């Protein structure tokens, strides 16, 4: 079945560097969008980046443009997101999700670029603790 | 951006009470409108997407609709495994922006 | 709303059937019990007492085709009419309810204006501008009924531009209307998506032998993944149908 299963998150220090992982199984990651999306402890949810391995397409947060690089390997048929500079700001849950242009389903009744992330991971955890 | 407005964020209901859970939004976003339930510890789960269509699995009791710029999601009739947080998401325009999340607690 | 409500639900001079007139009894006793319960509780025993004439049928079948398609056409009519009338006196915004044999209704009652608004459940959904339904708040109803198959038996397609039809209904009967009555003239084409679906495939709906199929101007956008979308000027009991030549 579709599996996402995320990895690479734990405690970091502000300014360090820290990349997460998804392996995506049961699919292509080659014909969706590999969307990453954080939920602060208590929180709603929250865009983080996305991808479109086929095309690129790499597509970034505003207080996330400048350092966090989201990569995906179609050979290994994971995503990544090499987050940098992290600040206290970035302790959330992490998920990765799989954006579904619904679009072929009713092409008289959708829009081209419509979608929805129709199977999402399970969240990896990353804590940026100043001191411990 | 798209600020996505949520209302009431924080709902009290019982079984078998229909549920309303709106979502207006700024600009205008057609039709482009997805719901997600988020149950505690737990990732989220597609409900409906393109504002009207259900997604497979997804029990009949959720419906959805647009006024407009205004989207609301209806349970018909509320069951005691439906208690969770609801959010609202649009992709039209970059940045993807989500609800600030509904909450639906027994009464 | 003037407690005549119900008084037009009486079956036809000529028929006599102990099922039917059953029926009716029950409606006659829904309208008495329609001052005390709720809105949103008559409504729902209209749709369950449609669902139980629908499911078992006695002497009805063995009626004639012509008299079962005119009690169908008078049965459509009244159950619009009666939707209406009880959502006329709904709080304001989306009412859906799903009967136990899958009859899937959805209302929209909101204020005038020209908002483009998409509505609908999973055997029906519709693309209506607002400005259409205005013609106190405006109301737009979808009632798909699933099973129809006794009282719409033996009907006849007539496509009115242009031998033999072999008639399959692939979707739900999907009744919809509007406040406004006059639902022949829309001003804005309406978008549908009707479902359970999947030699041509057509949009067809119930015109008034007492019934039959009719085409009459609804173009069919296309078909797939057992979903076909309908382009229609018009409002009436609308039917996918496979016209096997």
């Amino acid at each position: 079945e579709v599996q996402l299963v995320e990895s690479g998150g734990g405690l970091v220090q502000p300014g360090g560097s820290l990349r997460l992982s998804c392996a995506a199984s049961g699919f292509t990651i080659s014909s969706y969008s590999i969307h990453w999306v954080r939920q602060a402890p208590g929180k709603g949810l929250e865009w983080v980046a996305s991808i479109s391995p086929y095309y690129g397409s790499t597509s970034y947060a505003d207080s996330v443009k400048g350092r966090f690089t989201i990569s995906a390997d179609t050979s290994k048929n994971t995503a990544y997101l090499q987050m940098n500079s992290l600040r206290a700001e970035d302790t959330a849950v992490y998920y990765c999700a799989r954006s579904w242009y619904y679009y072929e389903q009713n092409p008289y009744w959708y829009q081209k670029e419509e979608q929805a992330l129709d199977y999402w991971g399970q969240g990896t955890l990353v804590t940026v603790f100043n001191q411990i | 951006d798209i600020q996505m407005t949520q209302s009431p964020s924080s709902l009290s209901a019982s079984v078998g009470d229909r549920v309303t859970i709106t979502c207006r939004a700024s600009q205008s976003v057609s039709s482009a409108v997805a719901w997600y339930q988020q149950k505690p510890g737990k990732a989220p789960k597609l409900l409906i997407y393109s504002a009207s269509s259900l997604y497979s699995g997804v029990p009949s009791r959720f419906s959805g609709s647009r006024s407009g710029t205004d989207f609301t999601l209806t349970i018909s009739s509320l069951q005691p495994e439906d208690f969770a947080t609801y959010y609202c998401q649009q992709s039209v325009y970059s940045p993807v922006t989500f609800g600030q999340g509904t909450k639906v607690e027994i009464k | 709303c003037e407690d005549m409500t119900f008084s037009t639900w009486t079956p036809p001079p000529g028929v006599h059937s102990q099922t039917l007139s059953r029926f009716f009894d029950k409606v006659q006793d829904l309208g008495r019990d329609s001052k005390t319960s709720s809105a949103e509780v008559t409504i729902q025993n209209v749709i369950k007492l449609v669902d139980e004439l629908m499911e078992a049928p006695g002497d009805v079948e063995a009626l004639a085709p012509p008299v079962r398609h005119l009690i169908a056409t008078q049965l459509l009519s009244n159950l619009e009419d009666i939707m209406r009338i009880l959502a006329k006196s709904l709080p304001k915004g989306p009412f859906t309810y799903i009967s136990p044999s899958n009859t899937e209704l959805t209302l929209m009652i909101q204020e005038r204006g020209d908002k483009n608004v998409t509505m609908g459940q999973s055997s029906a959904r519709m693309k209506l501008n607002w400005a259409v339904a205005a013609g106190g708040p405006a109301v737009a109803g979808i009632l798909s009924i699933q099973n129809m198959t006794t009282l719409l038996a033996n009907a006849s397609l007539n496509l009115h531009s242009k031998r033999g039809v072999q008639l399959r209904r692939l979707s739900a009967v999907n009744s919809i209307f509007l406040s406004h009555n006059n639902t022949k003239e829309l001003n804005s084409p309406i978008l549908f998506a009707f479902s359970h679906l999947e030699q041509e495939l057509l949009c067809a709906f119930w015109k008034s032998r007492g019934g039959h199929w009719a085409t009459e101007g609804c173009q069919v956008l296309g078909s797939k993944n057992g979903s076909t979308t309908c382009q229609c000027s018009h409002l009436a009991s609308f039917a996918i149908l496979m016209a096997h030549y």
